[PDB]
């Protein structure tokens, strides 16, 4: 008559590493070095600097919007998973949001590694179809008359949102302006606030 | 591949686990989490054993319930481990001995992939294109919600990359193609069951045709 099992993930993860490193395959310090990069160099502070510069420099803003790779290359912030950059501009009538519905594709060197919520099945499934409801649940209310545009990162372009400069930031220096540009403003789910 | 990973448009999921600007804490919340991206780069860049596209596809080859129940960083531990074994660098046995337990891998590929189209069309910004209504069992960077649909090109890349459907299977006929940002009206993609305005998808030239 006709009538998955896994070791703990930490034991599987360390096993994979120990199998490679044993075989002379992982360079000395290689994994540790990447951990440092991911932690220290790939940062949303870089994206915030590019946004505070665009907000105060119209010519740099136009360069960022026409050739985003060239504008990031001026700072030397290009890198793995951030080699072809396109910045997308929010206007009074348009709110842009980025997702990788197929996995997690994110402009690492300038936004930092994707947060867990961005990689969730919930965000990947819902934001392409009901971005106004998803952003509302996360705490960002977008008025009915503003178009929402979702950029689904499906190939090699890596995106960063250029949000609107808030009213009330007149005479603010670039340092002051960088401070209100969060990781979530750069993904497109938060609006920068004063 | 029309797998469970192609989630955009799926209904029944609850809230995204985040309020805007909540403190996310460190990059890595568990001590092994940095290993899958590090070892993937060791394979891509140090060993030249597989491409990044092969890492996207092997995660899509995880059995569907196993994909759905596995957290993000663990899917890449299983993904990278499967490619080491498939590439003959490691064996499943030695992983299980070192893990002191079962290490199930992704399922074998059911497709050999497809070459880059030999003859294609260069499109221009502002032109109306259709996403080819085609079904591909191996790796493809076309989410199913835009298959057969109509949009307007807003950007053509100045750079060119190997065709995913060929390089995600390690084939030698991947060529290189630009991709196009194709803007779709939300109602073109989900009728009246959407509250958004437009969706832009970055599609390889080979996925597109005029009109
Ligand atoms: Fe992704
Ligand atoms: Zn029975």
């Amino acid at each position: 008559i006709d009538h998955p099992a896994q070791a703990p993930v930490s034991d599987r993860a360390w096993a994979l590493f120990r199998a490679l490193d044993g075989k002379g395959l992982v360079p000395d310090g290689y994994v540790e070095g990447w951990k440092k990069t991911f932690e220290e160099d790939f940062s949303p502070r870089r994206g915030a600097e590019l946004v505070a510069r665009a907000w105060t420099d119209p010519e740099f803003r136009q360069l960022l919007l026409t050739d985003g790779t060239a504008a990031v290359a001026q700072y030397g912030y290009l890198g793995p998973q951030g080699e072809y950059i396109v910045a997308v501009e929010d206007t009074p009538t348009l709110k842009n949001v980025i997702v990788c519905s197929l996995c997690s594709c994110t402009a690492w060197p300038i936004l930092g590694l994707p947060p867990t919520w961005y990689k969730s099945f919930e965000y990947r499934a819902r934001v392409v179809r009901e971005p106004r409801k998803v952003l509302s649940e996360m705490g960002t209310e977008i008025a009915s008359d503003i178009e929402i545009r979702v950029y689904d990162t499906t190939a090699e372009t890596r995106y960063m949102v250029l949000p609107q400069r808030p009213a009330g930031t007149e005479g603010w220096s670039q340092e002051q302006l960088q401070e209100i540009v969060t990781k979530d403003c750069l993904i497109g789910v938060a609006i920068p606030q004063v | 591949m029309d797998g469970v990973h192609d989630l955009a448009g799926v209904q029944g999921f609850g809230k995204v686990p985040h309020t805007v600007n909540a403190d996310i804490g460190p990059t890595f919340h568990a001590e092994w989490e940095h290993l899958p991206y590090s070892l993937m780069f060791a394979g891509v860049a140090e060993l030249g054993a597989f491409s990044v596209d092969e890492v996207r596809y092997v995660v899509e080859r995880m059995e569907p319930r196993h994909y759905m129940m596995t957290p993000y960083y663990e899917r890449y531990v299983i993904g990278v481990a499967t490619l080491m074994v498939e590439k003959g660098i490691l064996t499943q046995d030695e992983l299980e001995s070192l893990a002191g337990g079962p290490f199930p891998l992704s399922r074998p590929s059911e497709s050999e992939g497809r070459p880059a189209p030999v003859e294609t069309t260069t499109f221009e910004v502002g032109q109306r294109v259709r996403v080819r209504d085609e079904y591909v069992p191996g790796h493809i960077r076309m989410p199913a919600y835009c298959r057969g649909r109509v949009g307007t090109i807003s950007h053509r890349t100045t750079e060119k990359w190997p065709f995913p459907d060929a390089i995600g299977h390690g084939r030698n006929d991947a060529g290189e193609e630009p991709t196009y940002h194709v803007k779709f009206a939300a109602e073109e993609l989900f009728g009246s069951d959407t509250d958004g305005g437009s969706v832009v998808v970055d599609l390889f030239e080979g996925y597109l045709e005029p009109a």
